[PDB]
RNA sequence: AUCGAGAGGA
DNA sequence: TGCTCCTTCTCCTTCCTCTCGATGGCTATGAGA
DNA sequence: TCTCATAGCCCAGGAGAAGGAGCA
């Protein structure tokens, strides 16, 4: 944070997408083809794992930007994969496409009228009219009457979307919300219910093969019935993941007027048009090496799980390049052996295991295992899924910076909104003080007493953001900065900004203390504060102790000191005690006085008390 | 292989010698006071697979 | 994203309406309990008076709408406070829901309202003895009052509500004063708002009864009501087989008639029909079931 | 014994038993004849997206590597020409290394400043007397580039090039400049080289430059080299050198008595004692 | 309170050249504030976080490195073991370990307990002249919470109190 | 100014024109001017450049040198830096992300 | 999409304008007057002058300063204007309300104003005095304010090198005015720009 | 179960709206409950 | 050139037909707790980093103060903008606003 | 330079480059030095002046 | 420094 | 021809501090006496 | 000519989905 270094631009919404194979060619690193990790004991290889066109390794320099570890955010490779992968994150998904397709006409096996009425209702969905996704089916009465049917449809849905753009019911960025997308999962859920339901054909009467899947992993067909092969052929097993890829790019080519809607829940308005490379890993990207480094200790190293992951992927990939190759010498023509019998088994079990290893990249847990140790190493599944994930353990519960942690003590001495501040506290916790025309000599005094002695000045800032310490500086390297704060505008690219000061605390700020299990917003309070000499905890006044719920053997409490001005104002205002005295619950208070203060009531007031 | 045993407490086996639990049965002496240090002596446990189970019969 | 809106609706943070005001009234909790002692009031009318100024406010705001209407309001649901609301002909809106309640004086609740008048009605001996006060300046007072206890557009009463609910329940998981029904404590509050399920522990039901109706006749209308269960009046089952290929008689010995007659409100004859209809062809079933699973 | 596994299976569990019929569903033949002719067909078609893959034997070896030895001729069958010194030295910078004014000079003063580097080291004075034929000049003069990598190797962290021109007796500007371009990273940018360059050396050319230095060490000792005195001099580590001698093929082994016959070192202290010496082959 | 720390300098057959003590070598001569000549400190000695704790020179950068004291409080230094191999000492010395001692005063915020179960924390020293003084002469030692007796009901600390009154007379 | 400001605060270099944060670098600065930080996803090669005329404004070169054309509407915005490990994450599952940035 | 890329690559990079000779007398028209918007931050302690503000901190730093977005070199901005971002002000009015970022109080608003932005482009006509004299290169003195570079083999052999050296015109007399020369390329190398500059080519 | 609802958010191209506040933390913008919730603007003079 | 100019007119359109009238403005005129602690805050701010002196100091180190003591008289050239769910925002000044 | 202090961010332009011949030129530059009336900068200055004493016939 | 395992505290 | 009830899988979750460990095995080379 | 002696590396807790086993 520096609120002397603001940010013009700014997030405003977010757009998702999927990015393709030759897009990744286009724009990533470095193709990266080499196992060799260890390269004689010491080294990086080029063109493997730790390149340097991926960043910077352990006080190497980059081969992409040129620069230190500090300066490069390291670069995203690109594995080359040998065959076509799936993506597992959609696998179960695009099965359901895999089931229903007709595989002969490259349509869907349900009527085209129908799926035709699912695309308009999806399109009334796309703006807001859900009147009109259930108005819509009042339009009824060879296919000639049924292509007039369709226009009906289609003139009808048109003719609504142009009257809801008539007003100002709908934008050019269409209409969308909860119930809008509520009524989309509605007739998405009904529409794939009804896709795995017909089984012949309803525009020429074939069949479809019957598929199963593995859950990960592998498609399984199945031969037909007799008597359905009798109707398919009067009127008309493990398959390879290119024939999953020809097929459904055949279908997607054939049913672009529909999965424009399905796969869309706003107006598509940059018209992505949806292709099968859209579900497909022809490539994987490559983190950069800054986010996959070892953990380096004096010498020892912890090597990171998904350098082992991606080193055999690596492998695996050269290993099938090699056994392309082995069948490249077969093609000479070598038909009169049957010694590539095996070798080409010995291709297509490999061909397996790349699949169960993007299976073991991407996730741990559904794949096969080389048993009897069970130890899943993480998948980036794996890495986001719960408090050891990302989202709680990076993304909210964050430890911060300019924090104490302590016991605490009790102090009727002080008022009800104050806290007692230990010496040992008030030195290592700073406030950016800047430079102002008002406060300069108490900044000077700050200056002259330095970083040992309560208050004084520790770090001072200059405009260019570069720092001067005094946590080792003299005594009069401290003083001679006394006259050195009101430095004019040398640079006029950073005139307008001035010097700063990581000052020590004192009473004019106000911290904000915590209990850790919280159960409501009372939990937290801002307090004001006061530096006690000859202290070792934090400092508490008894009215708190109804709101953090606290006792006094042996309490541990949090100390958030912020940062800026708006939260200061905030803690002394908006979150206060003084303004915290009721429940937000029932209307009962929880401060006031304890069991010393009542029985002295009792005693006090009465009438033998003169 | 016993130094191991000692030293992490992992018992591994093939058989697993007929129990429950896979872990934790090595515990440090810790003889900060006597009292511990006696107490480390006569301190039975029930079961870590008992210690998972949140039913508090 | 559950906050108060400036139009004092409740919302989500994209528009979407949750409630139209803010537990219907708009009043929040943390200035809300001193709408019930107004004695207190009319004995520090000085100093809420002195505290509330509206001297240094009438220059902003219409004050002579929300009266009159409010009281176009009360007389009519005082002229009509007998009639059931599916046969009352439901008039205008109530006062709240028509004006802003934050900028006219005078927009109030009809509970607060209606209770503000059955004070000042209530306390004819009271006000004798005061300087001067009646309805109207104390009226001013507390709508000036109710104007400032109103709670602030957008405040986290989402987070408030949640709070509110999650720091008294971890009061509990205690095995309460349940025998002396239902399910009780946290097993039923998350039973309640998180889970949504339909398979109640104890689902039960509250029937209100007439007034001509004795303990006997309802007690009579409970052993109608009841569930019955065949092994309820079953005291013997007494199966004896002999291998004429595999066969075995059963003979049931019940109980008296008068017994399950008396408290279950079933004759011999409905036994009769009861066995003829249902059970003998369940156990037929379960015997073709227990002869097919073999193979 | 799978099908006895089987038998024990379909007695023994119906969790296992279950996950092995899924695996047995999952196990059977993943290939025929007519599947096999199509894939080949298939194969084909991955000819038609055939992202080649490298070549793993002159991309993988003879350009930037782990530690890039000088240029060495395996097809030299002759050991002293394993590394020839027209492939260490370039013709570029050979033709101007003149050191007839050394053996000239009587004085071993103008001769220390006539150096570009000056130390402690004891192996100059161990090879400098020693050394009497003229023919072998060039030799001499190899010991002198030794010298001269020197001047770049403890002098690395000097950022620029006339702070480093301060840190050598003025020599001809080619050799100097050879170095610093074949040898470091040259990061462009006139913004601040008008003012000053700066640029260093990654490490990899570092063990680069250790290679180079320990090559021409090994041209000047018989190519039979000692290990534990030279550790003494380099100033660096035991195994690092070990490790940057099997990188350039010096077979570091024990002494045999031809061994204590010529460097005068105990053959019964020679345990943990090392010497490098050298074969025809080149490494793997 | 007693701390150990096994400074080792063999953690990788023959090339550890690490030596303890000096070789031949230039070093800020304050070293020997807190240290000895032979790589090891005086025993007993003021030691504060930012002092050398064992020193040791190596040929292999021509260096004598020192180890710092990492701990947050001052200490002392009680006992120096040094360890050898239990072979026929094929190499020379190298293990050292050492025993730090940190005093630990009564402060306040510390933890003391009875033995009752009511612990509690010292909010305060407070001074004996404040203290409320007996007839017999006698001010007390720790004065405790009294409320904490009805919700505890911990009615044995009278009954301890006043048998070890007592045992006292 | 806690949950953001005083952990993980970072700047970042975005192309507008392609609306990410993570394909953009830093560009070697060459001889002439100073660096600029440029886009990789908007990036003209100089293997074809749809030659089966660009002025000199574009073209920068990286580490080894190969000149790149585009990637010049670029402005740093205010994110935490787990927002980017994030942002590289999701992309090994394959999904883009797209961040609208305004001032457009 | 095949139509896209090829507009996308020789539209895109496509300048606006051309400047003609006048009367083909004099030099190009390069000096051209454009109207652009920004969006700028502004600092407090000049909210006083807040217009002068704007001009001294993002616009009187930009002075010969280039941009490839603008082209060529500002010689000066008129016509200072902030867009408001409050509606029903009319353009007359006094209390502009700029948006204030929610964390420092520098705050971002747009503006437009005219530049007068001085671009050359590929083959044109320009002239420079004797600036300075060497071996192979004579930098000219681009209308007294920027520098001309000259590559040696765009120079005919009709020109005479004497000799430190100077150039003789194949009239013979030695040069002096205006020399004309033709535009080839725009530089940044150096402390200002630059351009490549050429006679035959 | 965050792949699941990604995997359903990228399928129906979620332009996420960034208006829940958990949401708007881990995009990490100003949170809207509260001083967020509206802007201050400046009034600024003529001269 | 041309299409910038379009998106410019486009977006001054949805800033005025988005507006609100100085005669629509029905809210509450009075400041809420959260709106005087983010005025405070922000004028301190601006103060810090040297807004200009419309205030005496009175030798107060404390610019949150300084703010409060600016706040006290109705000096601060600030406009709330109130956003609704809508977005249509209304502008209310300090000038028409009950201060506590 | 990479901060959004010093830095616009967006900068476009709405109209064609109307070619200004040099009067309207001349007359920025006499009303700038009067407007300016009314070092790196100041030899901006000098230049910007260098172009009105380059165009007349003696710079 | 990652994973396990153990201990202890409000 | 088309439409329901009975079985499987397939999913997920209070705060802090400290310590203490953390791959086996199949082959080369390489002297020692 | 084997014996060491090592380098170099290969038991909650239901809710859904989802599809078979019969039925108008
Ligand atoms: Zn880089
Ligand atoms: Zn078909
Ligand atoms: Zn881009």
């Amino acid at each position: 944070m520096d609120i002397s270094k603001p940010v013009g631009s700014e997030i405003t919404s977010v757009d998702f997408g999927i990015l393709t194979a030759k897009e990744i060619r286009n724009l990533s690193a470095k193709q990266i083809t080499n196992p060799t990790v260890l390269d004689n004991l010491g080294h990086p290889v080029s063109g493997g794992l730790y390149d340097l066109a991926l960043g910077a390794f352990l006080r190497n320099l980059c081969s992409t930007c040129g620069l230190d570890e500090k300066f490069c955010p390291g670069h995203q490779g690109h594995i080359e994969l040998p065959v076509p992968c799936y993506n597992p994150l959609f696998f179960n998904q695009l099965y359901i496409y895999l089931r229903a397709s007709c595989l002969f006409c490259h349509h869907f096996r349900l009527k085209s009228v129908e799926v035709h009425r699912y695309a308009c209702k999806l399109r009334l969905l796309q703006y807001g009219l859900i009147d009109e996704s259930y108005k819509l089916d009042e339009i009824t009465l060879s296919s000639t009457l049924l292509n007039e049917l369709k226009s009906k449809r289609s003139e009808y849905v048109d003719m609504a979307i142009a009257k809801a753009l008539s007003d100002g019911r709908t934008t050019e960025r269409g209409s969308f919300t909860a119930t809008v997308n509520d009524e989309r999962k509605k007739l998405v859920h009904e529409f794939h219910k009804k896709l795995l339901s017909r089984g012949k054909c309803d525009n020429c009467g074939m069949f479809s093969p019957k598929f199963r899947k593995d859950g990960f992993t592998k498609i399984f067909e199945t031969a037909l019935n007799e008597k359905q092969i009798t109707n398919n052929r009067v009127k008309g097993t493990y398959i390879l993941s290119t024939e999953v890829k020809n097929i459904l790019d055949t279908v997607f080519r054939k049913e672009q007027c529909v999965l424009q809607y399905v796969f869309h829940s706003r107006p598509n308005l940059s018209r992505k048009l949806v292709k099968a490379d859209s579900f497909f890993m022809d490539v994987l990207v490559v983190p950069p090496t800054r986010f996959r480094l070892p953990s380096k200790l004096g010498e020892e190293v912890h090597e990171n799980s998904q350098n082992q992951l991606l080193s055999k992927v690596l492998t695996t990939s050269l290993l099938i390049r090699d056994l392309n190759d082995d069948l490249s010498k077969l093609q000479k023509d070598k038909v009169s052996l049957e010694d590539r019998r095996v070798i080409f088994s010995r291709l297509m079990n490999a061909f397996v295991t790349i699949q169960n290893d993007v299976n073991a990249f991407i996730d741990s847990t559904k794949a096969q295992g080389r048993t009897s140790g069970k130890v899943p190493i993480p998948g980036v599944k794996q890495a986001l899924e719960k408090k050891e994930g990302l989202f709680r353990k990076h993304m909210m519960g964050k430890r911060v910076n300019y924090a104490a942690r302590s016991v605490i003590s009790p102090d009727p001495n002080i008022e009800t909104n104050e806290i007692g501040v230990p010496p040992v506290f008030a030195v290592k916790l700073t406030y950016p003080e800047p430079v102002t025309a008002y406060n300069i000599a108490e900044l000077r005094q700050a200056v002259i007493n330095g970083p040992d002695k309560w208050p004084g000045a520790t770090q001072i800032q200059n405009e260019d953001g570069s720092l001067v310490s005094l946590i080792g500086m003299s005594v009069e390297q401290r003083k001679a900065l006394a006259n050195q704060l009101l430095t004019p505008s040398s640079n006029v690219s950073t005139h307008t900004l001035n010097k700063k000061v990581y000052r020590h605390i004192k009473n004019r700020d106000v911290v904000l203390m915590n209990r850790q299990p919280t159960l409501h917003k009372a939990s937290m309070m801002g307090h004001k504060v006061r530096v006690l000499p000859n202290e070792k905890t934090l400092r508490l006044h008894y009215a708190n102790t109804g709101a953090y719920n606290a006792d006094f053997d042996g309490d541990e409490m949090n100390m958030h000191f912020p940062q800026n001005e708006n939260a200061r104002a905030e803690a002394l205002n908006l979150a206060n005690t003084d303004s915290q005295y009721l429940t937000p619950t029932s209307g009962s208070p929880v401060r006031g006085l304890i069991q010393d203060h009542i029985s002295a009531g009792v005693w006090l007031t009465s009438k033998d008390s003169f | 292989k016993m130094q191991y045993f000692l030293s992490t407490g992992n018992l591994v086996s093939q058989s697993g010698l007929d129990l429950q639990q896979v872990s934790g049965y090595t515990v440090v002496a810790e003889k900060i006071n006597f009292y511990r240090f006696i107490s480390h002596f006569r301190m039975v446990h029930r079961g870590s697979f008992f210690a998972q189970l949140k039913t508090t019969t | 994203g559950v906050h108060v809106s400036y139009d004092n609706s409740i919302r989500d943070a994209d528009g979407t309406l949750v409630q139209f005001m803010y537990g219907g009234d708009a009043i929040d909790i943390t200035k809300e309990s001193h709408m019930t002692q107004f004695e207190f009031c009319l004995d520090n009318y000085y100093a809420l008076l002195k505290k509330y100024n509206p001297s240094a406010l009438i220059e902003h705001l219409d004050v002579e709408s929300a009266l009159k209407y409010s009281k176009k309001t009360l007389k009519y649901r005082k002229k009509h406070s007998k009639e059931p609301h599916y046969k009352q002909s439901v008039k205008y809106d109530p006062v709240l829901a028509k004006y802003n309640p934050a900028k006219y004086l005078g927009s109030v609740s009809e509970n607060f309202q209606d209770k503000l008048e059955s004070f000042l009605d209530k306390n004819s001996k009271l006000f004798k003895s005061s300087d001067g006060v009646n309805e109207k300046k104390f009226r001013a007072l507390m709508q000036l009052k109710y104007m400032r206890s109103l709670i602030n557009p957008g405040e986290a009463v989402g987070i408030i509500a949640s709070q509110s609910v999650g720091e008294p329940s971890t009061q509990m998981t205690l095995n309460t004063f349940h025998f002396a029904n239902v399910t009780l404590g946290i097993p039923r509050l998350r039973e309640i708002v998180m889970t949504a399920s339909a398979a109640i522990k104890t689902p039960q039901m509250t029937l209100p009864i007439w007034n001509d109706v004795s303990d006997e006749q309802a007690d009579t209308f409970c052993k109608s009501i009841s569930k019955v269960l065949l092994s309820e009046v079953i005291d013997k089952v007494i199966v004896t087989e002999t291998t004429a290929a595999r066969s075995y008689v059963i003979h049931m010995r019940f109980f008296d008639n008068n017994e399950y007659s008396e408290e279950y409100d079933v004759s011999k004859e409905e036994l009769q029909n009861v066995i003829s209809n249902q059970f003998i062809h369940l156990l037929e079933a379960a015997i073709v079931k227990e002869i097919k699973k073999q193979k | 014994r799978p099908s006895a596994l089987r038998n024990a299976l379909g007695e023994a569990f119906g969790t296992k038993k279950a996950k092995k019929a899924i695996a047995d569903l999952e196990r059977n033949r993943i290939d025929s004849d007519k599947l096999t002719d199509s894939a080949i067909d298939i194969v084909d078609s991955v000819r038609t997206a055939s992202k080649d893959l490298p070549t793993r034997a002159q991309l993988d070896e003879i350009t930037s590597n782990d530690r890039p030895t000088p240029l060495a001729n395996i097809d030299a069958t002759d050991v002293e020409q394993i590394y020839p010194i027209e492939s260490i030295i370039p013709k570029k910078e050979l033709q101007f290394i003149r050191v007839s004014s050394i053996l000239k000079e009587a004085d071993k003063e103008k001769k220390l400043e006539l150096f570009p580097y000056q130390n402690n080291s004891k192996y100059v004075a161990k090879k400098l007397d020693s050394l009497t034929q003229p023919s072998q000049m060039t030799k001499l003069q190899l010991l002198y580039y030794l010298s001269l990598l020197l001047g770049v190797y403890e002098n690395r962290r000097v950022n620029n090039k006339t702070k480093l021109l301060e840190r050598l007796n003025s020599p001809p500007e080619i050799l100097v400049d050879g170095i610093l371009s074949r040898f470091t990273v040259i990061k462009p940018g006139q913004f601040g080289r008008s003012k000053d360059r700066s640029y260093f050396i990654d490490p990899q050319n570092e063990d680069k430059i250790l290679c180079y230095i320990l090559a021409i060490i090994m041209h000047l000792d018989n190519f039979i080299v000692e290990i534990t005195p030279l550790a003494h001099e380099l100033n660096l580590k035991p195994s690092k050198v070990v490790s940057l001698f099997r990188v350039l093929g010096a077979i570091v082994k024990g002494a045999t008595v031809a061994q204590a016959e010529a460097f005068g070192i105990p053959k019964s202290t020679a345990a943990s004692y090392k010497i490098a010496t050298m074969k025809v082959p080149f490494k793997l | 309170m007693y701390k150990t720390e096994k400074v080792d300098l063999a953690l990788n057959g023959d090339p550890i050249t690490q030596h303890f003590g000096f070789g031949n070598d230039e070093w800020p001569k304050e070293w020997l504030e807190k240290l000895d000549e032979d790589g090891l400190p005086y025993i007993g000695t003021y030691v504060e976080e930012g002092d050398p704790i064992c020193a040791y020179f190596d040929d292999t950068l021509n260096k004598t490195k020192i180890k710092t004291y990492h701990s947050s409080e001052p200490a002392y230094i009680e006992e120096v073991n040094l360890i050898g191999d239990e072979s026929n000492k094929f190499q020379e010395l190298q293990t050292v370990s050492i025993k730090y001692r940190i005093r630990r005063t009564p402060q306040i915020g510390d933890k003391f307990s009875s033995r009752h179960g009511q612990k509690g924390v010292c909010s305060r020293k407070w001074p004996t002249i404040d203290m409320p003084f007996s007839e017999t002469g006698i001010q007390p030692d720790i004065i405790i919470n009294p409320h904490a007796f009805p919700s505890r009901m911990t009615i044995g600390m009278f009954v301890e109190s006043l048998a070890g009154k007592a045992g006292a007379l | 100014d806690r949950l953001l400001n005083s952990s993980d605060y970072t700047q970042a270099s975005v192309c507008r024109e392609c609306g990410s944060i993570l394909t953009t670098q830093q560009s070697v600065p060459r001889i002439g001017s100073i660096s600029t930080v440029c886009c990789r996803r908007c990036s003209m090669r100089f293997e074809d450049a749809k030659k089966l005329f660009i002025d000199d404004s574009q073209i920068w070169e990286d580490g080894q040198g190969n000149k790149f054309v585009g990637g010049n509407e670029t402005t740093t915005v205010a994110i935490p830096f787990v927002l980017k490990y994030l942002d590289s994450e999701l992309s090994a599952m394959g999904i883009r992300l797209r961040y609208n940035v305004e001032p457009k | 999409n095949e139509n896209r890329e090829t507009a996308r690559f020789i539209k895109k990079h496509k300048k606006q304008v051309t400047n003609p000779i006048d009367e083909k007398n004099g030099t190009s028209n390069c000096i051209v007057r454009v109207p652009i918007a920004l969006y700028v931050s502004l600092a407090p302690m000049y909210l006083e002058n807040p217009l002068q503000g704007v001009m001294k901190q993002h616009l009187n730093p930009l002075v010969m300063k280039y941009n490839n977005k603008v082209g060529g070199v500002v010689l000066g901005y008129e016509g200072l204007k902030i867009l408001d971002a409050d509606p029903l002000s009319k353009e007359d009015t006094s209390e502009k309300l700029i948006k204030i970022t929610p964390d420092t109080p520098f705050g971002f608003t747009w503006c437009h104003v005219n530049l007068y932005v001085w671009q050359p482009q590929v083959g044109d006509v320009l002239e420079g005095y004797i600036f300075i004299q060497s071996a192979s290169h004579i930098g000219l003195l681009i209308h007294d304010a920027f520098n001309a570079s000259i590559k040696k083999n765009n120079i005919p052999v009709d020109w005479t090198f004497v000799h430190l050296g100077h150039w003789v015109d194949s009239n013979g007399e030695p040069i002096d005015g205006k020399l004309r020369f033709t535009v080839r390329n725009v530089h940044t190398t150096g402390r200002v720009v630059s351009v490549d500059g050429t006679l035959i080519s | 179960t965050t792949c699941q609802f990604l995997t359903k958010a990228v399928l129906d191209n979620e332009r996420e709206q960034l208006d829940s506040p958990s949401a708007r933390i881990v995009v990490g913008k100003l949170n809207n409950v509260g001083t967020g919730s509206f802007d201050v603007l400046a009034k600024v003079p003529n001269a | 050139p041309e299409d910038f100019q379009q998106h410019e007119q486009i977006r001054r359109k949805t800033l005025k037909e988005k507006a609100i009238p100085k005669d629509q403005r029905a809210t509450t005129p009075y400041m809420t707790k959260y709106e005087r602690a983010r005025i405070l805050g922000t004028r301190a701010l601006q103060i810090s980093m040297n807004a200009p002196v419309f205030v005496d100091l009175e030798g107060e180190t404390d610019p949150l103060r300084i703010a409060m003591k600016e706040l006290a008289e109705k000096k601060i050239p600030l406009v709330i903008r109130r956003y609704l769910p809508d977005g249509s925002f209304e502008d209310w000044s300090v000038e028409e606003l009950i201060v506590d | 330079t990479a901060t959004t202090l010093n830095t616009p961010v967006v900068i476009h332009a709405t109209q064609l480059p109307q070619h200004v011949s040099t009067d309207e030129v001349l007359q920025f530059l006499e009303s700038f030095i009067d407007e300016k009336e009314n070092t790196n900068l100041s030899s901006s200055i000098s230049q910007l002046k260098r172009i009105q004493r380059d165009f007349k016939g003696l710079p």
